[PDB]
């Protein structure tokens, strides 16, 4: 239903919040990496916005993001959680029980986000491109990309987003 | 307290390279950006580039793009800056600075690292003591001296009684002449304090492991 | 690209008085949305590292006296010291942090003071410099103002021109005066083939030159 938005908003605030706490991020802190074009391939009703919450410590960031994501997921009801494993496999190719999720995610993140491909990126303006997202006819889905300020930080944010968008495929029949 | 220890002075041949360091401590190394700045003798500050200790991300002034290279070792909490293909134009003092929280301004600075690019060869200075004429029968107080002549490169330190004596002291700027610097220092004290008190001149010139102290005995 | 222009290049003012300097950029440093001006002010006292004074166009850095004031916006900024003090002697640099980073040429702040004559001191060659094979006669002119003096050497009444190396210090951050060191260098031979040594100082504080002499046959 429309709680999917309730959730993405909870996440967006919890993320924006922990970065500020666990990493001294702020709306007015220099940004190494800036977001360029942020769009979706198959956009069936998702309005996108980018927010800056930059800080210098990429690892403090990555930890805050995983943290928020874990807190948020832990807030879902047993009934809701059950749909997550499917999203996972759909957006990443990874089996997972309703428990091993949190862990499996962390592993995926840690690996991916530390890849040379990622950490070695010295390209200042980076484009975020998800590929599918849906929104109800009445109300569209609002997605916000929180720019951590680092290639490694945004890598986590992006992975999170890829999952989120795969959950919007469930609201729209 | 926050502190940035930059490596010692340096003398390199033209065309050579050199690699300075900045050891940081007193704050989370990975929480702030580290910038480098250049300053030729008698000229203004000049931004070179910056580096994010945590990710190794860097950005340089277009002007230095091919000259300077910033790196960082998280395990040692130190940042290195390396200059290549040196020229007389590279002779200057280089500073490392830790940014403020937002990462836009420089809150803390190092003491700087002077680099001299010359084909000339190191040479230890000679420290001679300067004592008054002879007719000591001339008023209250008295000024003494210490002449440091004929060294290279330019970094030398002069203190009186290892720092205890800092009042009424004037260290004159080194003056180059035939590839050899000459520097002098003067100190004033009360008639009674000398020769009664022992006024010694401590001089150091790391460029040639020269370190000497010179007591000032009367004529 | 970005260009910072400070003005004036230097200015003299007496203690107590007020001063203002300008910093102008070829690009606006203001962020319409946030209303923030990405520009700061740095102070660099002689022989020291640059210190952060004002950040964000007008915010005072922790521990900075309130007599320093940052103002301006967009592309025209001004730094103002309400009532300057001797210790404020330094070069002030303005730096933009909007599009990368850039420093201005800086404004050297000098201190106007009351005219004062120098305290001259003469120094005969060192015993070990002599055995060494040479002879340098040092003459110190301490604490004078203005900065312009005329030292003149005379050997047995004869003015020697070649063989001298002069050096002025940086205006004292306490009494705002200058001091100079004049060094006449000879070989032990010429030194002994003469008897009277004299340095003649000429400062606007008098039409009668201050002199100090000595003879080898006195020590």
């Amino acid at each position: 239903a429309a709680s999917i938005q309730t959730t993405v908003n909870t996440l967006s605030e919890r993320i924006s919040s922990k970065l500020e706490q666990e990493a001294n991020a702020s709306a007015q802190t220099k940004c190494d990496i800036e977001i360029g074009n942020f769009y979706i391939r198959q956009n069936h009703g998702c309005n996108l916005t980018v927010k800056n919450m930059c800080s210098a410590d990429a690892d403090a960031q990555l930890d805050a993001v995983l943290s928020a994501a874990t807190e948020t997921y832990s807030g879902l009801t047993p009934e809701q959680k059950a749909y997550v494993p499917a999203m996972f496999t759909a957006a990443l190719n990874i089996q997972t029980s309703v428990n091993t999720v949190v862990r499996d995610f962390e592993n995926y993140v840690k690996q991916t986000c530390n890849s040379s491909a990622v950490v070695d990126n010295k390209l200042k303006i980076q484009n975020v491109i998800i590929d599918e997202c849906y929104g109800a006819p009445g109300s569209p889905t609002n997605l916000e990309f929180i720019n951590t300020g680092s290639s490694k930080g945004n890598c986590a944010i992006k992975a999170l987003m890829q999952l989120t968008t795969k959950a919007t495929t469930q609201i729209a029949p | 307290q926050v502190q940035l220890q930059q490596s010692g002075a340096e003398l390199a041949k033209p065309g050579a390279s050199v690699k300075m360091s900045c050891k940081a401590s007193g704050y989370t190394f990975t929480r702030y950006w580290m910038h480098w700045v250049k300053q030729r003798p008698g000229q203004g500050l000049e931004w070179i580039g910056y580096i994010n200790p945590s990710t190794g991300y860097t950005e340089y002034n277009q002007k230095f793009k091919d000259k300077a290279t910033l790196t960082a070792d998280k395990s040692s909490s130190t940042v290195y800056m390396q200059l290549s293909s040196l020229t007389s134009e590279d002779s200057a003092v280089y500073y490392c600075a830790r940014t403020t929280v937002d990462g836009y301004d420089f809150a803390y600075w190092g003491q700087g690292t002077l680099v001299t690019v010359s084909a000339a060869k190191t040479t230890a200075p000679s420290v001679y003591p300067l004592a008054p004429g002879s007719a000591a029968q001339t008023n209250s107080m008295v000024t003494l001296g210490c002449l440091v002549k004929g060294y290279f490169p330019e970094p030398v330190t002069v203190t009186w009684n290892s720092g205890s004596l800092s009042s009424g002291v004037h260290t004159f700027p080194a003056v180059l002449q035939s590839d050899l610097y000459t520097l002098s220092s003067s100190v004033t004290v009360p008639s009674s304090t000398w020769p009664s008190e022992t006024v010694t001149c401590n001089v150091a010139h790391p460029a040639s492991s020269t370190k000497v102290d010179k007591k000032i005995v009367p004529r | 690209d970005m260009v910072m222009s400070q003005s004036p290049s230097s200015l003299a003012v007496s203690a107590g008085e007020k001063v203002s300097m300008s910093c102008k950029s070829s690009q606006t440093l203001l962020n319409s949305r946030t209303r923030k001006n990405y520009l700061a002010w740095y102070q660099q006292k002689p022989g020291q590292s640059p210190k952060l004074l004002i950040y964000w166009a007008s915010t005072r850095e922790s521990g900075v006296p309130d007599r320093f004031t940052g103002s301006g916006s967009g592309t025209d900024f001004t730094l103002t010291i309400s009532s300057v003090q001797a210790e404020d002697l330094a070069v002030y640099y303005c730096k933009q942090s909007y599009n990368l980073w850039t420093f201005g040429g800086g404004t050297k702040l000098e201190i106007k003071r009351a005219d004062a004559a120098p305290t001259v001191s003469i120094f005969p060659p060192s015993s070990e410099q002599l055995t060494s094979g040479g002879a340098s006669v040092v003459c110190f002119l301490n604490n004078f103002y203005p900065k312009d003096i005329n030292v003149k050497w005379k050997i047995d009444g004869s003015e020697r021109a070649a063989g001298v190396l002069n050096s002025w210090t940086d205006q004292d951050s306490k009494d705002s005066t200058y001091s100079m060191s004049s060094t006449l260098t000879l070989t032990k031979d010429e030194y002994e083939r003469h008897n009277s040594y004299t340095c003649e100082a000429t400062h606007k504080t008098s039409t009668s030159p201050i002199v100090k002499s000595f003879n080898r046959n006195e020590c």
